[PDB]
């Protein structure tokens, strides 16, 4: 398995848990 | 034809309810449109007639808009929160679903929330497990 290909797909899906830490 | 035709109507149903619950939100009237119309329509979310053609016409940007925080960053009522992630886990959602949608990003935040209920945290972190299979095939 290349993990480096598979988490740039998991970021794909997820972001880096950014997106809403404005709420905070 | 009919079932592309209902998933559309739903879709629209559940922009028109986010999109007034929102302006009502900046505007400073009761934003209640959620509340009172998820029970209804997560029951046919559910359906699993209705399911791939849901998913077809883009019903996880609606789930996603229904989970995300309200304009003044304030969280939907916490059983909006709970039915909907209960409506996810019940969808053979696969990763393309999860790419154009974006629902992952709402779901992770939920997993990481230190505000959320123990329980919703919990739910929402198995989503994000189930989901992490997307990546590996």
């Amino acid at each position: 398995i290349d993990y480096g290909d598979r988490d740039s797909l998991f970021f794909e899906i997820f972001g880096t848990g950014e997106e809403y830490r404005y709420v905070l | 034809g009919t079932v592309l035709e209902i998933s559309r109507s739903l879709k629209k149903r559940m922009q028109d309810i986010l999109k007034k619950d929102n302006a009502n939100n900046l505007e400073g009237r009761p934003a209640t449109g959620k509340i009172e119309n998820v029970e209804e329509i997560s029951d046919i979310l559910m359906s699993k007639a209705l399911q791939e053609s849901l998913l077809d016409e883009g019903i996880l940007d609606e789930i996603k808009g229904w989970l995300e925080p309200l304009p003044d960053k304030s969280m939907p009522n916490i059983k909006i929160r709970k039915r909907l992630l209960d409506v996810l886990k019940t969808m053979k959602i696969h990763k393309e679903h999860l790419v154009t949608s974006g629902v992952g990003k709402i779901v992770y935040f939920y997993s990481i929330n230190p505000k959320e209920s123990k329980e919703v945290r919990a739910s929402a972190k198995a989503l994000v497990q189930k989901w992490t299979n997307e990546v590996f095939k």
